[PDB]
């Protein structure tokens, strides 16, 4: 698969944070049906700035 | 994966939103309105978009597959031996008693078929049911005798999309069971998919009502399950069109935008 | 090795004798603690390991009922003396022994003083085994 | 397979003949090449390998990164053995060797697939490293000019090229100086040991020094050492191989008397020994004196009071390089402490030298040695600075030997694939495949190169093949420039011997693999 | 482990794509030496000592144990190919492979998988385009003997090969008497409705051809006759038992008197069904149900033959062929229980024929439609299990020379000819794709490669020679005829193949190219795998 | 990140560390532990205590000196 819902439910992270990306790319799914991997990527890169 | 196939599956996609919606009035898509169905062999080249209805199931009667002019009927009782919700046992006392029930068994189920051929029907969906036989064999060859196509055990989950579809009311007594409740189509015809297998197809309805159908076909069953996801990721596109018209260039112009 | 059963009954191969209608919903997955038949074949009891007994319709194939309120898992239940809208015990490992009312979906009684795992109605039903013995007239 | 009942061979040998097993050997020569892949270029990278006893290595050099690997594949050792002849032989293309080799059998693998016969492929690689080789031979550009400026500019680029693919390549030029300087004293074998190498942990890279002399550490001073001068403007050098302390005469000897005054005679007759020999050190004019052989707390003292230094236990390598230095004669007796058996060197100083103490002989005009000091901030830093001075070191002894460059990045390779095509297709036709195999598989380094560096390989094959066709020697990657240049103009020089021993190396190491038809494996005893 | 903290392992980059090339190379090179008429079989014991020798390709990857994921997509392909022509199984595997390694060694040059994947796809449409213009022939132009050489061609590399010439002709006579039309006037081949018997004993050559239908059953009783000449067939599905009542049905006794008379029922009410069967001049009857022995002895006495348990789909085409009428019941539309003349077939001998210390049925000549049946005789059951796979290739190949009227030359014709053009087609299309297309038209030429290395044969010239005549015919005009020219694997050398009756179902080449490259196309665009652990 | 909570490992196996608010916790921990056990053995109407070893020895030992009572005590 390329869809990012598919590839992130089927692989199953542990930590909590993956956790919650996955059901964030969940609900993506569910709003809009697209785009399902560039909201994944934006989450982790927000989050990647927040360490500095 | 479905990219050289682009050409096909978007037109493909277009359509079948297009299909199941009013482009003057609709605020959303209901997808369960677009039934996906897939199966393996052939190409991905072969995708088809049914206008009508695609059932999985297999046709009872050998010899009868392909009906013309059809008038489907969909059955939610058992055509066999007459059989209460109560408790019940027959009691037989004498040896005319046996053959008498097996007289006045095979009456009622001839009478059931008459009654159903009566209306002029010659589909049959029957439902599915436990706890009674849906379709006795003595039932079946009764149909069989008298020209009628019999599909069997029909999902109840199915039982409001085929209604939708092929415009059948279901009937479930058979009192209630008249011309009125049929569903006039155009061609009702079992095909087979060059040995892997076959699939019945109902095309051309006098109410074509808002559902279509999506067959989907490939070399080996990876490649079905993500070009169903594609065509789901492309279904959805459209939908969001639909719910928000406003569209926005792509390739990182509104992310870029979006940093300066 | 471990297995040493997956050719089970499963095929259930005949020829047709109307007993083909098993249904086997096996819907909620997880673990059939008891798949009890009702006596009237209507309805199916089955509780999970999430301690929730679940009635089930072998027609229409839709749960009726989610019966919460065991401290445990619920790993065993009975069923009413003949029907008597099936007021049914279940017993689990949280040492305690109730009985559910699908009439209102209540717990109407309960005991405890003994995990149970081997209920069964007395025949005229006025009281049920605790493998003990609970009356339903004195509580 | 019917089980005789007494077999043939012992039970558990492995048996594996016929293409199949000729092509796994591809695929382990494949396997082992890929483990340096990244390893080739300016843009290359360096490799960690921790061995059981968890003592990590750091390595940008293809030799030492196979040797460290515990290859067992019989095939894909040859690989391993045809680098360690390459370091051997000429110092530097370690990697090129083995990446050459693996290319040349992936690309005849095709033909091994479909039941070539593989004497025709060895025949064809021996035709094809044959008119390579004299192609290099005959176009190597070579300066019959014996212009000593020139020299040292060939020298200089051809170190700078061997070593802009280390992590001492931002100092490059700086070390290439020092180490052209420090080849060029050795006098006529050019012998390695004549070229010292100290490690000294802490500081820059830039701190490194060369010394024109000799410097070692300090060595387990005595009692007593630090009343001794540690600065001479002049000394004399006393090099000796001389245990200088209160000792039995030999282990075998026995001293029998009856007599007191007699053992007191014995006793003085020892202390008299050892001053006697003292004094005729001392007597010498030696300043500064090292012995091969411990020097005692004694000996330090009669030194420190006689204003001179001493140090015991010198490392052999370090007294030959003194002599070098020097110019003066290592003793075993002090009997005949001659002038001309004296070294002489302008300055001896011992300085704090990061952490350490080193002992420093500056000044020496008719040196004939060198001693590299190389700064670090750890361990493997200086191995790994050691590793790329000494490719640096035998690119310029080989240099001096024959000053014969072909201009590198690729461009040789290019010159010689383009020749080989030209030639192999002029032929019947069955040996036409494998000789433009061959010049296919010549084009290996360029697009590893640009691989490395990240460009896009293809594009620079293309113009790099439309360059050669059209016109012109010498054009090859162009790392910085993300692009093609003239490589000779860039002085991107390297000796012609490095490339024909790749050659060489590396066609024989394919014929040898080809040529196997059978394993067998004996079970181990 | 990392970061992404997965129970499972992980690999990215080449090294799955490698990995992924492995794969899909073991499972060709397994099947490899099994190609071509000098391709040998194999042998496959199943773990209890069960032996299996064959050389299709799809029996062999069925049968195989495979775990990798991408060989199961071979091996998959190779059962896809199967269901859908029936031939070509064995190179549908290698070509794919080939594909995939070819592809794998462009990406390996930093060209992007989606470059690769369009050349792919461009070089598949134009080699299909290319085939369906340039080499088909008319099998009209051809007649019967097209038919013969088409089963001949296939039977080669089978253990029936070298007695082709008496194989061949059973297959296409076999396939013509099935032969029916449909609506809108389409003639259909229902091949497998041509039942397979397998029965060791006498040699190949004893192989005999049924003009009827041949049951694998014998009569119920002993006592019934053997042989009917002029048999009147009446099939029924349903059992002929003592009549036992339903579930809902009890019979329940207050006067003891009626106990007798109740129990007679049981067993008159079958009774006078077999009279009325009877009583029409059935001699005899097939029956997918059991016989009771006190049924069996009406036929007994009435010199009729009686048949137990005949399987469905043998009764099914036995009713089509001899006019019967299947009836699950004995009702008419009247509510009565009553049989009629009308429902019965009719057969010109019905025998109970003795085949190596075991007897069948032979329906022999079936009017109303001509059936047809094969026996197979070997030396064991071993030997015989492969015949009929070898014959079922042969059934497959006629069947699709008989629907799609064209053919292709064989023996590497096809792959010789799409490499030349390929590949100076792809100088024309696009910069990048340009390899991708060439490796295409490079990877067809496994199959006569495959094909001289099996024979023992300089597979390096024999293609390049096969290749140079192919060059001519693109290159001149007037040189079209060498289009034709494949391989003689017997003397190693090129041959018009047209002439030499080695030919192909266009179908077959055509749909391996398709189902190839997407099985390729489909490996091709994976770069990472991620292998969750067992959960116990 | 800190070295043990980070997802590589950078220890070998049995070490570990204690970051700030652990290792105050423990450092804490251990001196109030220590203040008690050598308290109530202070001023004129302190008591004494027992040093039991468990060594091979098996020494006994009775004092109200608190460098004795720390001395023989295993502490970690
Ligand atoms: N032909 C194209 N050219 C440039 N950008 C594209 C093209 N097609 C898709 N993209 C970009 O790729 C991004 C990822 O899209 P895609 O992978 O299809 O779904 P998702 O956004 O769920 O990953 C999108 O933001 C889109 O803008
Ligand atoms: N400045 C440069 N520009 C282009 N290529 C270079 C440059 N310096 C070195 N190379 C090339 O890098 C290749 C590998 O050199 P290096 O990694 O130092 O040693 P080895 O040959 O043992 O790998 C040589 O073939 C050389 O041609
Ligand atoms: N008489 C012949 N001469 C030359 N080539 C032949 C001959 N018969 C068959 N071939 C070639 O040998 C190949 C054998 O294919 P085969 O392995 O039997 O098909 P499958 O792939 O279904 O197993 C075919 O592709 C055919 O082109
Ligand atoms: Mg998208
Ligand atoms: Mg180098
Ligand atoms: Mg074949």
């Amino acid at each position: 698969t390329n869809d990012g819902a598919t590839i992130l439910k089927q692989m199953q992270v542990l930590h909590p944070a993956a956790r919650m990306l996955v059901e964030l790319s969940k609900a993506q799914d569910i709003e809009a049906g697209d785009g399902t991997t560039s909201v994944v990527i934006i989450a982790g890169s927000l989050l990647d700035s927040c360490t500095k | 994966v479905v990219s050289q196939y682009s050409s096909l599956l978007s037109p493909m996609s277009v359509n079948a939103v297009m299909k199941v919606i009013d482009p003057a009035t609709a605020t959303s898509v209901d997808l369960r309105d677009i039934k996906i169905v897939k199966k393996l062999g052939g190409t991905i080249d072969d995708c088809e978009l049914v206008e009508g209805l695609v059932l999985t199931q297999k046709v009872s009667n050998s010899g009868i597959t392909r009906v013309e002019k059809a008038k489907i009927g969909l059955i939610q009782f058992c055509l066999s031996a007459p059989k209460t919700d109560m408790d019940n046992q027959i009691v037989v006392s004498d040896y005319a008693q046996m053959d008498r029930v097996l007289r006045e068994e095979r009456a009622y189920i001839l009478n059931l078929v008459k009654q159903i051929k009566k209306t002029g029907c010659n589909v049959l969906l029957i439902q599915k049911s436990i706890l009674r036989d849906a379709l006795s064999d003595l039932a079946l060859h009764f149909l069989n005798k008298m020209k009628i196509m019999v599909i069997k055990d029909i999902e109840r989950e199915d039982i409001e999309f085929i209604c939708k579809t092929i415009g059948t009311k279901p009937v479930a007594h058979i009192d209630q069971f008249t011309a009125d409740m049929l569903g006039s189509a155009e061609l009702a015809e079992e095909v087979n998919l060059n040995g892997s297998g076959k699939l019945l197809k109902i095309t051309g309805c006098a109410s074509p009502g808002k559902t279509v159908t999506i067959v989907v076909r490939g070399s080996n069953k990876l490649v079905i399950e993500e070009a169903e996801r594609s065509i789901h990721d492309a279904l959805c596109v459209i939908r969001c069109l639909v719910k928000k018209r406003a569209l926005i260039a792509g390739g990182g112009a509104p992310e870029i935008e979006l940093a300066l | 090795l471990d297995n040493k059963c997956s050719v089970y009954p499963l095929t259930f191969d005949k020829n047709e004798n109307m007993a083909a209608k098993k249904k086997s919903v096996a819907m909620h997955t997880n673990y059939l603690s008891a798949c009890s038949f009702t006596n009237s074949d209507m309805q199916i009891l089955t509780a999970s390991g999430d301690g929730t007994c679940a009635l089930w319709d072998v027609e229409s194939g839709q749960l009726l009922q989610s019966f919460h309120g065991h401290g445990a898992d619920v790993l065993c239940l009975d069923l009413a003396p003949s029907e008597t809208g099936n007021t049914f015990v279940s017993g689990g490992c949280d040492k305690k022994a109730m009985v559910w009312d699908m009439r209102s979906g209540q717990c109407v009684q309960a005991f405890e003083t003994h995990d149970i795992n081997s209920v069964r109605y007395y025949p005229s039903g006025d009281a049920f085994a605790s493998g003990r013995l609970y009356d339903l007239r004195a509580d | 397979m019917m089980p005789t009942p007494v077999i043939l061979l012992k039970e558990g040998t492995d048996s594996s003949q016929g293409i199949p097993q000729l092509v796994s050997n591809i695929s382990a020569c494949q396997v082992i090449a890929e483990a340096v892949r990244t390893t080739l270029g300016p843009r290359g990278m360096d490799k960690l390998i921790v061995d059981g006893r968890g003592k990590a290595t750091i390595s940008n050099d293809g030799a030492t990164i196979l040797k460290l690997l515990d290859v067992v594949h019989p095939a894909a050792k040859t690989l391993v053995d045809i680098a360690k002849s390459q370091d051997a032989e000429v110092g530097d293309g370690t990697t090129s060797v083995t990446l050459l080799a693996a290319e040349f059998l992936k690309q005849v693998k095709p033909y091994v697939e479909e039941g070539l016969h593989p004497q025709i492929i060895i025949r064809a690689f021996r035709t094809a490293t044959q008119l390579a080789v004299n192609k290099i031979k005959e176009i190597a550009v070579t300066v019959k000019k014996a212009d000593k400026v020139e020299q040292r500019k060939l020298l200089e680029k051809c170190a700078m090229t061997a070593l802009s693919s280390k992590l001492i390549s931002q100092q490059k030029a700086f070390f290439a100086k020092m180490v052209v300087d420090a080849v060029m004293m050795l006098d006529d074998l050019l012998q390695l040991k004549m070229i010292g190498i100290k490690k000294v942990q802490g500081g820059a890279l830039e701190d490194s020094q060369l010394v024109a002399g000799v410097a070692f550490k300090k060595t387990f001073s005595y009692a007593g050492f630090e009343m001794q001068p540690k600065k001479y403007h002049n000394p004399k050098i006393a090099l000796l191989n001389v245990e200088l302390e209160l000792k039995a005469e030999k282990d075998n000897a026995e001293i029998r008397v009856h007599t007191v005054e007699d053992y007191q005679a014995i006793v003085d007759a020892e202390w008299n020994i050892l001053y006697d020999k003292l004094e005729k050190i001392h007597h010498s004019g030696a300043k500064v004196v090292l012995s091969k052989l411990p020097i005692g707390d004694v000996a330090t003292q009669y030194f420190a009071d006689r204003d001179m230094f001493c140090a015991g236990r010198v490392p052999e390598e370090d007294l030959k390089r003194t002599m070098m230095a020097c110019g003066g004669s290592i003793q075993t007796s002090v009997n005949a402490l001659s002038a001309d058996v004296l070294g002489r060197c302008q300055v001896f100083e011992e300085t704090q030298i990061g952490g350490e103490r080193y002992n420093f002989f500056t000044g020496c005009p008719k040196a004939k040695t060198c001693t590299f000091i190389l700064r670090g901030g750890a361990e493997q830093f200086m191995e790994e600075t050691e590793r790329s001075l000494h490719d640096a070191i035998m690119i310029v002894r080989r240099a001096i030997k024959n000053d014969s460059v072909v201009a590198g990045g690729g461009a040789i390779e290019m010159e010689l694939s383009k020749y080989l095509r030209d030639y192999s297709r002029t032929i019947p036709g069955k040996q036409q495949l494998l000789i433009g195999a061959y010049a296919k598989a010549l084009e290996i380094i360029p697009r590893q190169l640009c691989d490395n560096a990240g460009f896009d390989a293809t594009n620079i094959l293309n113009k790099l093949r439309a360059r050669h066709a059209q016109g012109g020697t010498w054009y090859g990657v162009d790392i910085n420039n993300e692009d093609i240049a003239d490589n000779f103009e860039a002085f991107v020089w390297e000796p012609a011997m490095v490339r024909i021993n790749a050659l060489t190396a590396a066609s024989e190491a394919a014929c040898l693999i080809v040529s196997v038809d059978e394993t067998i494996k004996n079970p181990r005893s | 482990e990392g970061p992404l903290s997965v129970f499972g392992d992980r690999s990215t980059g080449e090294t799955i794509r490698s990995q992924n090339v492995m794969a899909a190379a073991s499972i060709a090179n397994i099947v490899k030496s099994s190609l071509g008429p000098v391709g040998l079989d194999k042998m496959l014991v199943d773990d209890i000592g069960d032996v299996t020798i064959t050389n299709d390709g799809a029996t062999i990857l069925k049968l195989l144990e495979v775990e990798h994921p991408a060989a199961k997509v071979l091996c998959e392909l190779a059962d896809l190919q199967d269901k859908e022509v029936g031939d070509g199984t064995t190179s549908v595997v290698i070509i794919a492979a080939e594909l995939l390694k070819n592809a794998d060694e462009l990406v390996k040059q930093k060209i992007h998988p989606t470059s690769v994947i369009s050349g792919y796809r461009l070089a598949c449409k134009e080699a299909v385009r290319y085939i369906n213009e340039n080499l088909i022939v008319n099998t009209d132009e051809l007649g019967r003997d097209c038919l013969i050489n088409a089963a001949k061609t296939s039977m080669s590399s089978k253990i029936i090969g070298i007695n082709g010439d008496f194989f061949a002709n059973m297959v296409v006579d076999a396939v013509l008497a099935i032969k029916y039309t449909d609506i809108r006037g389409q003639p259909r081949y229902p091949v497998n409705s041509v039942n397979i018997l397998k029965a060791h004993g006498r040699s190949q050559m004893e192989s005999m051809l049924i003009s009827g239908y041949a049951l694998n059953c014998v009569v119920g009783s002993q006592g019934m006759p053997k042989r009917i000449v002029n048999a009147k067939i009446a099939c029924l599905d349903f059992s002929l038992q003592k009549t036992k009542m339903k579930l809902g049905v009890q019979v329940v006794i207050t006067d003891p008197e009626k106990l007798d008379q109740i129990r007679q029922r049981e067993s008159d009410i079958t009774k006078e069904r077999i009279q009325k069967i009877l009583a029409t001049g059935a001699n005899v009857i097939l029956t997918t149900g059991g016989i009771d022995d006190m049924c069996l002895k009406y036929f007994v006495e009435a010199g009729a033959m009686a048949v137990r348990r005949v399987l469905k789909r043998d009764l099914k085409r036995i009713a089509k062929a001899s006019g019967a009428t299947i009836l699950s019941t004995l009702a008419n539309l009247e509510g009565e229980e009553t049989f009629e003349a009308a429902m019965l077939g009719q057969a010109e001998e019905v025998v109970q024929e003795r085949i190596c210390d075991d007897e069948l049925i032979l329906i022999k000549n079936t009017k109303a439609r001509t059936s047809a049946s094969i026996i197979l005789r070997g030396a064991n059951d071993f030997m015989c299990d492969e015949m009929e796979r070898s014959l079922h290739d042969a059934l497959c190949v006629v069947k699709r020379v008989l629907e799609s009227k064209s053919v292709v030359p064989g023996g590497g014709a096809v792959e010789a000819a799409l490499s030349i053009y390929l590949e100076n087609y792809a100088t024309s299309m696009g910069s990048r794709e340009q390899l991708a297309i060439a490796e295409f038209a490079r990877s067809l030429l496994v199959i006569p490669n495959t094909l001289a290395v099996n024979a023992a044969q300089d597979s390096t010239d024999l293609v390049a020679k096969l290749r140079a005549f192919h060059n001519e015919a693109q290159v001149n005009p007037e040189r079209k005829n060498l289009k034709w020219i494949g391989l003689d694997l017997s003397n190693g050398k090129p041959r018009d193949n047209k002439q030499a009756g080695v030919f192909e179902p266009t179908i077959v080449k055509v749909k391996s190219l398709k189902f190839a490259t997407e099985a390729a196309i489909t490996i091709l665009r994976i770069d990472d795998l991620i292998k969750l652990h067992p959960e116990s | 990140a800190s070295l043990s909570l980070a997802p590589v490992n950078i220890f070998k196996a049995g070490a570990d560390e204690e970051r700030a608010e652990t290792a105050r916790l423990t450092s804490f921990i251990g001196a109030i532990a220590i203040g008690d056990l050598v308290k109530s053995t202070l001023g004129p109407k302190g008591m004494d205590k027992i040093l039991l070893s468990s060594g091979r020895d098996a020494s006994l030992m009775v004092t109200n000196d608190g460098a004795t009572i720390l001395k023989n005590i295993g502490v970690d």
